């Protein structure tokens, strides 16, 4: 608990859900899934964002925090759903765009806990959807700068295949899991990580 | 100035005048730094009484040859094996060249033995500074009064250990020598130790510096003798004092071999 | 242009070691920085006298430990002058043996009754007789 | 990560020095054990990346694993070596000559590059091996060394002119240490 801990996650918001007919499942087992994680250590903290077809956005922003942290997520996540970027519209989601929004938050957060001691992070990305080729400069930028920043990127992947992602752990040194089974999401991201 | 000289009296000894005395470089810690003695390690270990080392065969072959060959077998290290004079060089290594059928030690050493050449040095220190045991302060025997003291200007670390297979002892012949040892009884008395055995040690002493070289160096140095705590006494050898801060140059153990590799293990973490 | 931390702390106590004139002892390391901080100490006194200036001399056992001094003192000199030097204006050389440096005044006057010293008479002879006259045949 | 290729020829010591109780039982089965670690961990920082590997044992080099892109070969390859063991002494020149001819091959912007873990303190081959480093210095194929409590000056300096990668490793925490920096890409 002498170590603060920031846990982002970044979830894959991509049509495939359909694919996947439950996306409110998978919410309610992420809720659960933070709340433990909040109530291990004082010192966690937690960021939730999408990463859409379009963009990426901020779902949230402390386990005291938690019943705010359920309220908003559930209120994000449903103006989503949008027609726009619909079924496999969109195969790829912005990843990228996630990942920048993410490092900005721990580079910020790193900051104020800078006038402390020192802080770790990790990021957790749920992934749904490809990658593309127009994808890999951007995606590796913030990979990249991911690993120098020695952030571990850990990714559980669904459905689909998004190499870049499966590059992306090795490289910052994360874990990377291809789930057979994707209603055992909670075992995963409990037992996996 | 000769390097180290810090028990001093030698020196005004040989001027009979008191020179200005000063210690004027700032030294590095011990633990650089090792310096053992052997002498045997169970109750049985009878073979070494030197009463007649030159003739005592059984003492050569015992803990003389055998403990060169556990050390240098055990630490693989290039290693020169200094000796007192030739003719025990040549009884303690069987080599290639065996001075009889009967001596005992069975490893590739290289020689260093009288008509030395000048450029035929250079090829054994070649052989030492590229690879394997042997080659010049490798893994070779040589007199430590003879002319590998001068050593090489290498910046490599060429040497590792250097093992003295009997303490560096001269003579005093029966002639002008036998006159200057009766004027020193008649001035100083205890001149036995002044004259020859502390002069002597110096050869140890010089043979042992160019292997270890200075302060930006580490190295280590054993003495295989019976009388070796006489050698200890008046600081005589490099272990003596230069700064009380460096918490001493101790080198007792219940096995110098063990101790060595320790050390070594100790000098590449540093 | 400086010198090092070890030098600067002992300079005094050297330079005092020195006044005496006559004789003094040096505790030095095994030989490495020996023999250069001995150079970088007589930097201290390279003029302690304007009137007079004293000089140094080196004794020496051997013919490659020469050129180990030579190289040092080649490095800390770097020239003779300002122009490209730093610590010594100095001049420095090495010698041995005329047994050593010339071996075809060896080789030449064969006999057993032929000293190193009465080959250089020997010599200096045969150049005088020559410049005297004798220089087409002696 | 990713933004170039390696390729990367795993050389072991297999002389009768590795057998000893030193580091773990025998320096074989501590090294191999470690190597194992060493592929997976390397081949998941390097995705798009070949190894090779080679032997030197009874005065002799062999090949334990061709060069390739799966990770498999090389830790079933590490698997079926420690059953074999060591005996006798190195043949470095040789390994270094199969060795470049197998990255000779590689096109512009690959890396070639040679790791050797080293527990003996000569080679026994015959051919100048001078003339092979000044070879791999032209080639571009760069060779790392890690020693076991050894420093004798050939390798050394095959490391220094080949690249710069001469190590020394006392402890199987400080050889994980050792395995784990070279599992570390090159720029580009």
């Amino acid at each position: 608990e002498d170590e603060l801990n920031l846990l982002v996650i970044v979830v894959d918001a991509n049509p495939i859900w359909w694919g996947k007919q439950t996306l409110s499942k998978c919410i309610d087992a992420v809720m659960v899934l933070g709340n433990s994680h909040l109530f291990m250590n004082r010192s966690n903290k937690l960021a939730v964002i999408a990463s859409h077809i379009q963009e990426s956005r901020f779902l949230y922003p402390k386990y005291e925090l938690l019943t705010s942290a359920n309220e908003v997520i559930v209120e994000e996540i449903k103006d989503l759903m949008t027609k726009s970027d619909i079924k496999g519209q969109h195969t790829e989601t912005l990843l990228a765009g996630s990942l920048a929004k993410a490092l900005c938050y721990i580079h910020r957060m790193n900051k104020e806990v800078k006038d402390n001691q020192e802080m770790k992070s990790r990021i957790l990305v749920i992934k749904a959807a490809e990658d593309s080729a127009l994808q890999y400069m951007n995606f590796m930028n913030v990979i990249f700068a991911a690993q120098k920043q020695n952030i571990l990127i850990d990714a559980c992947v669904l459905d689909s295949d998004s190499g870049l992602l499966q590059q992306a752990c090795d490289i910052t040194g994360g874990l990377y899991l291809k789930v057979p089974q994707m209603p055992s999401l909670l075992q995963y991201l409990l037992w996996v990580f | 100035t000769s390097g180290t000289l810090s028990p001093l009296d030698i020196y005004p000894k040989i001027l009979d005048f008191h020179p200005v005395t000063m210690a004027t470089f700032t030294m590095t810690l011990a633990r650089v730094c090792l310096c053992p003695m052997i002498i045997g390690r169970g109750n049985d270990q009878v073979a070494i009484s030197s009463k007649f080392e030159t003739r005592e065969d059984i003492a050569v072959i015992r803990n003389y040859g055998n403990l060169l060959l556990e050390m240098s077998a055990v630490v693989p290290d290039g290693i020169v094996a200094f000796f007192t004079s030739y003719q025990y060089m040549e009884s303690t290594v069987a080599s290639w060249y065996e001075q009889g059928i009967l001596e005992n030690i069975q490893r590739n050493k290289l020689l260093f033995i009288e008509t030395q050449d000048g450029a035929e040095t250079s090829v054994a220190l070649e052989k030492y500074q590229e690879a394997c045991e042997n080659g010049r302060g490798a893994i070779l025997l040589s007199v430590a009064r003879g002319k590998v003291s001068e050593g090489i200007d290498f910046v490599h670390h060429y040497g590792r250990a250097v093992i003295m297979f009997g303490v560096p002892y001269v003579y005093t012949q029966s002639r002008i020598l036998k006159a200057r040892l009766e004027y020193l009884r008649d001035q100083f008395q205890i001149r036995e130790n002044d004259f020859l055995t502390f002069d002597a040690m110096r050869h140890a002493a010089q043979c042992v510096g160019r292997a270890i070289r200075g302060k930006t160096d580490y190295g280590l140095m054993v003495f295989a003798d019976k009388r070796f705590a006489r050698g200890d006494k008046r600081g005589k050898l490099p272990r003596w004092i230069q700064e009380h801060l460096t918490d001493a140059n101790l080198n007792l153990t219940v096995d110098e071999g063990v101790q060595v590799a320790k050390y070594f293990l100790r000098q590449m973490a540093q | 242009d400086y010198i090092y931390p070890e030098q600067f702390s002992y300079m005094r106590e050297l330079k005092r070691t020195l006044d005496a004139k006559g004789h003094g002892v040096l505790e030095m390391p095994s030989g490495t920085g020996k023999t250069v901080s001995l150079l970088a100490l007589i930097m201290a006194y390279q003029r302690a006298y304007p009137l007079e200036v004293t000089k140094l001399i080196y004794c020496s056992r051997t013919v490659p430990e020469i050129e180990k001094v030579i190289e040092e003192l080649r490095k800390l000199l770097n020239f003779y002058e300002k122009q490209e030097g730093e610590k010594l204006p100095f001049l420095g050389l090495a010698l041995s043996s005329r047994k050593n440096l010339c071996i075809h005044p060896e080789v030449t006057p064969l006999r057993f009754g032929k000293d190193v010293d009465g080959k250089c008479h020997s010599l200096t002879a045969s150049y005088v007789r020559a410049q005297y006259q004798h220089d087409t045949s002696l | 990560r990713l933004g170039m290729m390696r390729h990367l020829y795993v050389v072991v010591d297999g002389s009768r020095t590795m057998e000893d109780q030193d580091l773990k039982p025998n320096r074989l089965t501590c090294t191999l054990k470690l190597l194992e670690y060493f592929v997976e961990e390397y081949f998941d920082q390097n995705p798009i990346s070949q190894i090779g590997i080679i032997v030197t044992k009874s005065k002799r080099a062999e090949k334990l694993t061709e060069l390739s892109g799966n990770p498999r070969k090389h830790i079933t390859s590490l698997k079926k070596a420690v059953d074999m063991t060591c005996h006798g002494e190195p043949s470095l020149y040789n390994s270094l000559s199969i060795a470049m001819q197998t990255l000779k091959h590689m096109p512009g912007h690959t890396s070639r590059e040679v790791l050797i873990i080293f527990s003996s303190l000569t080679t026994c081959d015959p051919s100048n091996i001078y003339d092979l480093i000044k070879t791999l210095k032209a080639a571009k194929i760069r060779v790392s060394v890690i020693g076991l409590s050894a420093e004798v000056r050939v390798c050394t300096v095959l490391a220094r002119e080949t690249g710069g990668t001469y190590h020394v490793i006392l402890d199987e925490s400080h050889y994980k240490e050792l395995l784990t920096h070279h599992v570390s890409p090159p720029p580009a």
